[PDB]
């Protein structure tokens, strides 16, 4: 199915996956995409955090919902 | 046995979130 992935940039990026499928499957294909590694990538669906560790039927994600992207920002 | 395969999604997902707990003071130290 298809889901939507929103930035903070304005900018929506639409993944093929499965109902059953990790995050960090979805992550590594927003690596495929783009090249950018799962660390420095968080998301969030309806102001509730992604884990890694569980599927996007765990939190009821479904075709073209609408996710956030926000990058990990570490200075110094 | 239903609510087994229910309970267990319930302690698999909570096991994960030790993974990124015991990551999440293991990375806060060093700053």
């Amino acid at each position: 199915m298809q889901i939507f992935v929103k930035t903070l940039t304005g900018k929506t990026i639409t993944l093929e996956v499965e109902p059953s499928d990790t995050i960090e499957n979805v992550k590594a294909k927003i690596q495929d995409k783009e090249g950018i590694p799962p660390d420095q990538q968080r998301l969030i669906f309806a102001g509730k955090q992604l884990e890694d560790g569980r599927t996007l039927s765990d939190y009821n994600i479904q075709r073209e919902s609408t996710l956030h992207l926000v990058l990990r920002l570490r200075g110094g | 046995r239903t609510r087994l395969l229910d309970s267990e999604i319930k302690i698999m997902k909570s096991e994960v979130l030790r993974v990124t707990h015991e990551l999440q003071a293991m990375k806060d130290k060093i700053k």
